[PDB]
DNA sequence: GCCCTTTTATAGGCCGCCATGCCGGGCGCCCGGCCG
DNA sequence: CGGCCGGGCGCCCGGCATGGCGGCCTATAAAAGGGC
DNA sequence: GCCCTTTTATAGGCCGCCATGCCGGGCGCCCGGCCG
DNA sequence: CGGCCGGGCGCCCGGCATGGCGGCCTATAAAAGGGC
């Protein structure tokens, strides 16, 4: 079993249940940028907890960058408050975490070629294109990028226990190859 | 002594390349004959430019730099002399003869690789240019073998002997007389590797010693070499003949009078002093070992100091002498030195643990230094860093147990001469004698296991015997061998032989039988832990009062 | 004093991990290796340290026994030929088991060391001075070396700073001098603050300023702890530090008065001589300690500046490196005197054509002086500007 | 294919077709030793080609130590001549080589454990008892002793081509394991 | 088991050694005090 | 403040004789022929 | 395709640069000679 | 034998403009939500 993963990113979606005039948000908030040619949302930011919000005209927003579930929820609530202050009748509704990313560093290098050869059905490896082995796991639906340095990053999770289970499942395989 | 200290693929390539180059150079020299030193200068530059550089005391700091190529270029240059000299023409023998004064200094240098290469090259030169090279050796290498402070001098001058024997083989017969005494002395030298290679050299040389008395003189020997052979003959003649000289003394006007047995003792000490051998003056107490010891120490110091005025070599340096005594005898030692040898100067490193820093550097500036066993023990980590001329232990028996820390402390004292004063060199076990001789002459009686198997186990097994050849013969042979081995290095003289007024001593045992109560207690105890408690209980219950009452 | 407990309830996770790995080794690879049942009695289900765990609970000792003795026994019990088939996976499993055992033992050692350090801090706090201070100093120094937690390391630093003062007042000085020597040793362990001499012994006339992952953290945490200890010690002693403790003086000063008047042991250039490392270890302490000393010791460093400047003019590259660092610090803190020394006896030497060492050291001193002083260097740019302008077009590349 | 084996020992048997009084051979030939308690034969030796002969009372002898077939046959003929000179009516008959030993050194170390694991049917390895891997080959009937140093010795051959074939057969396996 | 030849080579057991003691008995050192 | 203080304890002494590491030394392995 | 966040990290192609020339024309050096 | 000898050839000059290594620089890879 051994060491535990450290979460690095959490993505949450929350519906404010009201239409927003994006340019009015951009012109009033210092911490907002709007470029309709590049992207259809205003990119707001706050410094506690450090997070970014893609707030769309339809009332949905995507809050990213948090390191914990409580931080993500609190940041989403703060963004809803900020939209409320600008005059819109935004209401915090429909919160749901939709991605968690983790990272871990087991203390030994990995023989990626042998791992790819043995577990070819569940992995892909093109070292000319990307220096990391890609591993897709069916039971917890987690995708792991495995690197020769002994560092693994897990993605696609919707709960912390999913990345924990994925690391527990993958650790014996990495032990076998050095 | 560095002589004592995919890769397999490269090992062959190196030697085949060196084989080819050496054959090429040999054929080149034979082609050119006498004129090789004229027609080809680049060879001369390669051979010679680091030889005149680094001479006259010169030493670039980059010569010690691992990343400077010249540190390799020096030895690469010095290899060519050995590689080429035996195949040169005799017309170039003057060239190598003129360069011998450079290679001898390369042998005296503090650089280890310099000494390695110089030993090799001098061995080769004495192989091929025999008379001149051996004149240089006997006149300007072997005198330096006895230098106490110059460790490099002794090391190089013993490695040159090692390689000279190994290369010359049978040709070394007329010259063993010069080399026998240095190796004999250096077998007991303070430094371990000098002792090892001197042991090998002596194993080779002693077999040839019986022939030296009649080897025909080589035709070309210089007058200095004939004189050297004659004086070495007279030097060795006293060692290998029971005849002996009148003892060594310095007749100072204030010098004390010596008794007859003291005269014999100083004679024995002088015999040891000449040939660099060490002993134990294991006389009975009350015969005045202090007078003999200070006499020989003062005579040696006087002789060295006088010789330092007739010469300028670093052989003599007015080195200090050390004496290790129990605390009670320091006053007696100082009084005897002052009253019998005034011209000596004395120092007492016996102060408080802080006081000693007031005379830390005075150790190197006074003729005689006195210290205690325990003061030396607690401060050995600083006393080891000094060299001494004489190292005297006044009560040897303190250092009989090898595991005791006092022995480990005292055996680190690098001294040119080394002597133990005692009364009982062997008290309980011969391993005490081994421990003492490990301080005096290391390796002389072998390692611990060697001495164990040779002597100690038979000696212990001889404790219970009934004239049975199974164990009596083993013990008898062990004592005879240990007697012969250590005979010249002990000088026991009984108090009965010296003192003209000491009444005889008589001994009687008083026998009695144990009392009823104690007898019953012991008989009960037979049914009744540790082994030692039984012996202690037997000692206690053994307690005679009627015997003492009647005896008084 | 008394031996520590064999286990802690916090490490039941580690012991359970060991149990699972050992069970894998016993079971799965002997099923693969075709060894009949009864190969070994089952491991104890309850691990040591848990509540209601019997005296025969599974322990690390059982893990060692199975990974050595039962491993050999089971190997001998395997049928010939099948052993050849099975053995490599058995070796892999054995090595994994040994790794987990080592992890558990290391965790136990860390917890024991932390508890011992806290107890020692408590004992020193209430002014206890044992006649036989064997284990107390050991625990405290272990918590100065291997303490990843900054707060507990600072607490142990204060503990040593108070222990030295208490022993100085008591009059006994053996252990006091020993711990001062050990602190000065640990302060110089970090490579980035004092390099390993055996590596740089072969480099000459190169600017050092222009030139395994696990150990990098250990060195810097140990140096952090030692430096905090030394700072608190100096703040405690105030003016009298140069009087109370002389062992620090010897460590700082003996290679400085040595090598004076052009003195140079040949062994100073020897990679295998320890004094080549001891020189830089000594010269690091001046930088490490001078900014936190009392102003009463400013005359001491001022009197030693003539040694540091000569070290800056010396042909030894590390001498110039350390002298540049130390001069930068001294001019930072002893400002007027150090800058007087710099302008009067370093900058004049910057123009020497033949003495490359003089120019090299005298430019590296300026580099580090600017880097450390920052905004404080404003009044002296008038002194510093012309040498740098001249040396931008110097023959030497660095 | 690569390098070629070097033959190290050849054992040959030749029948002299006549009874011999062994102690009379021992008492007359300097180069003969006889110890009836230890062994029943006289051990004669000759120095060109260097070989030893175990000469028995029944007339058979075993000639060993030769590095080539011609040398073995010539040594056997010389031994027959030596027996003839001692008075016995010995005649050279029934020569037949019965063992050839070879040795070779491929230039890489060998992973003995993996080789033993894969080829367990044809190999034995007890490193506590003997450092070399034993290998028994069915087709040429050669037994090879393989060592981690990269050195192989072949034995049991009755022709040179047998050890050559055995080395050719075994070389790919040793290439596979380092 | 017994022997001859040959190239390869290293790790278990067997016979030893070797430091273990532990009660009084003493000496010497430094490490704590104080005395007029 | 200088100088003698007691004071503790580490070091060494010595016995017998037991148990735990030792280095070193065959034996290990392969073919084969012969005779005992 | 387009964008936000996050830890991991390295090797193919694309746009450049960069030494390639090779005929006469000259200078300077050392490398072979000989001259009275 | 000393001193001036010719004598060869390596070095540098200069043009335009083509082909073969370059370093460096995104793009590569993973999840996901939203809208365009």
């Amino acid at each position: 079993s051994g060491i535990t993963p450290t979460l690095q990113n959490i993505v949450a979606t929350v519906n404010l249940d009201c239409r927003l005039d994006l340019k009015t948000i951009a012109l009033h908030a210092r911490n907002a940028e709007y470029n309709p040619k590049r992207f259809a949302a205003v990119i707001m930011r706050i410094r506690e907890p450090k997070t970014t919000a893609l707030i769309f005209a339809s009332g949905k927003m995507v809050v990213t960058g948090a390191k914990s579930e409580d931080d993500s929820k609190l940041a989403s609530r703060k963004y809803a408050r900020i939209i409320q202050k600008l005059g819109f009748n935004a209401k915090f509704t429909d919160f749901k975490i939709q991605n968690i990313v983790g990272s871990c560093d087991i203390k030994f290098p990995i023989r990626l070629e042998g791992l790819a050869s043995k577990h070819h059905n569940f992995s892909s490896y093109e070292p000319e294109l990307f220096p990391g082995l890609i591993y897709r796991m069916i039971k917890p639906k987690i995708v792991l990028l495995i690197f020769v340095s002994g560092k693994i990053v897990l993605t696609g999770a919707k709960v912390r226990e999913e990345i924990y289970q994925a690391f527990e499942m993958i650790y014996p395989v990495l032990q076998d190859f050095r | 002594i560095l002589s004592m200290q995919k890769y397999a693929r490269e090992a062959k390539a190196a030697r085949i390349t060196r084989r080819g180059a050496k054959e090429a150079l040999e054929i080149l020299s034979k082609n050119f004959g006498a004129e090789l030193l004229e027609r080809v200068p680049t060879l001369r530059t390669f051979m010679e430019e680091p030889l005149v550089r680094a001479f006259s005391g010169d030493l670039p700091p980059e010569a010690r730099d691992p990343e400077n190529a010249f540190g390799q270029e020096i030895v690469d240059a010095m290899s060519v002399i050995r590689t080429m000299t035996p195949t040169l023409h005799p017309a170039l023998h003057p060239f190598v003869m003129q360069q011998v004064p450079l290679v001898i200094k390369a042998l005296r240098s503090d650089l280890s690789v310099f000494r390695y290469m110089a030993a090799k090259c001098m061995a080769t030169i004495c192989s091929v240019i025999t008379v001149d090279g051996m004149t240089a050796l006997v006149e300007k290498v072997l005198p330096s073998i006895n230098n106490p402070l110059d460790l490099s001098f002794r090391q190089g001058a013993i490695e040159v002997i090692y390689h000279l024997i190994a290369v010359m083989g049978d040709a070394i017969l007329p010259y063993v007389i010069f080399l026998i005494v240095p190796v004999l002395g250096r077998m007991s030298d303070s430094d371990n590797q000098i002792r090892l290679i001197a042991t090998t050299s002596f194993a080779t040389l002693v077999k040839l010693v019986p022939l030296e008395a009649g080897i025909p003189d080589p035709p070309g020997l210089s007058e200095e070499l004939l004189k050297g052979r004659d004086r070495e003959r007279t030097f060795i003649a006293q060692l290998l003949d029971p005849k002996k000289i009148e003892p060594f003394k310095i007749p100072v006007a204030i010098k004390a009078e010596l008794r007859s047995y003291q005269q014999e003792g100083v004679n024995w000490l002088a015999f040891l002093n000449k040939y660099h051998l060490h002993g134990i003056l294991c006389d009975d107490m009350g015969l005045g070992k202090t007078l003999q010891t200070i006499c020989i120490v003062a005579s040696d110091h006087h002789q060295r100091a006088e010789e330092f005025a007739r010469t300028g070599a670093p052989e003599v340096r007015k080195l200090p002498s050390l004496i290790i005594c129990p605390p009670t005898l320091s006053g007696h030692w100082q009084q005897e030195i002052k009253t019998y040898a005034p011209f000596l100067t004395v120092t007492a490193y016996v102060g408080s643990p802080a006081e000693r820093r007031a005379m830390k550097d005075s150790l190197d500036k006074t003729d005689i230094v006195i210290t205690s066993y325990d003061v030396c023990r607690n401060d050995i980590d600083v006393i080891e860093k000094y060299n001494w001329n004489y190292c005297v232990l006044d009560e040897g028996h303190l250092i009989k147990n090898p595991k005791a820390k006092i022995t480990l402390a005292v055996k680190r004292l690098t001294s040119n001469h080394r002597l133990i004063l005692t009364g009982t060199p062997i008290q309980n076990n011969v391993l005490e004698l081994w421990s003492l001789f490990d301080f005096l002459m290391p390796g002389f009686l072998g390692a611990e296991k060697v001495f164990l198997d040779r002597f100690a186990k038979p000696i212990a097994n001889s404790r219970y015997s009934k004239a049975s050849s199974k164990e009596q013969e083993a013990g008898a042979l062990a004592i005879e061998a240990l007697h012969k081995q250590v005979l010249p290095f002990l000088l026991r003289r009984l108090k009965e032989e010296v003192l003209n007024d000491l009444p005889p001593k008589i001994l009687q045992n008083y026998y009695c039988d144990l009392s009823d109560l104690q007898r019953k207690l012991f008989e009960d105890f037979t049914k009744r832990q540790h082994i030692f408690q039984a012996l202690q209980y037997m000692r206690k219950l053994c307690n005679k009062l009627g015997a003492l009452r009647d005896l008084l | 004093d008394l031996e520590r407990p064999s286990h802690y309830r916090d490490l039941v996770t580690y012991v359970q991990r060991v149990r699972s790995a050992s069970q894998q080794l016993i079971n799965l690879f002997r099923d693969h290796g075709k060894v009949s049942q009864g190969k070994l009695p089952t491991l104890a289900v309850v691990v040591q340290g848990e509540p209601e765990a019997g005296p025969g609970a599974f322990s690390i000792a059982n893990a060692e026994k199975v990974v050595n003795e039962d491993f050999e026994r089971l190997k001998r019990l395997m049928a010939p030929g099948q052993r050849l088939i099975a053995l490599p996976q058995l070796n892999e499993a054995r090595e994994q088991t040994v790794e987990v055992i080592e992890e558990a033992k290391a965790a136990k050692e860390a917890r024991d060391a932390r508890i011992k350090a806290a107890a020692a801090c408590a004992l020193v706090a209430m002014k206890v001075l044992p006649k036989k201070p064997s284990p107390l100093i050991k625990a405290i120094m272990d918590s100065i070396k291997t303490e990843e937690n900054q707060e507990l390391q600072s607490r142990s630093a204060a503990t040593i700073a108070r222990l030295v003062q208490l022993f100085t007042e008591s009059g006994r000085r053996g252990p006091a001098e020993k711990v001062v020597a050990n602190l000065v040793k640990f302060s110089c362990v970090e490579v980035a603050e004092t390099p390993e001499f055996p590596i740089h012994a072969h480099k000459t006339n190169v600017i050092l300023s222009m030139q395994y992952a696990r150990e990098a953290k250990a060195a810097r945490i140990t140096r952090r702890g030692a430096k905090e200890a030394l700072e608190i010690l100096s703040k405690n002693f105030g003016a009298e530090l140069l009087e109370r403790v002389p062992t620090l003086r010897t460590f700082m000063e003996e290679p400085l008065v040595r090598a004076f008047s052009g003195d140079l042991p040949p062994e100073a250039r020897d990679p295998e001589n320890a004094f080549g490392q001891e020189i830089v270890d000594a010269m690091s302490v001046i930088r490490t300690m001078t900014p936190t000393l009392h102003p009463a010791l400013h005359p001491f460093v001022m009197q030693q500046v003539p040694l540091v400047i000569k070290a800056l003019r010396s042909d030894l590259s590390v001498f110039r490196y350390m002298a540049a660092k130390c001069m930068a610090t001294i001019c930072s803190v002893i400002t007027v005197d150090g800058m007087t020394a710099l302008v009067e006896k370093v900058l004049p030497s910057i123009n020497n054509p033949l003495d490359l060492s003089f120019r090299q050291g005298a430019i590296e001193v300026i580099y580090h002086l600017i880097a450390v002083m920052g905004d404080a260097i404003l009044p002296y740019v008038i002194f510093l500007i012309v040498p740098v302008l001249g040396r931008m077009s110097d023959s030497d590349n660095q």
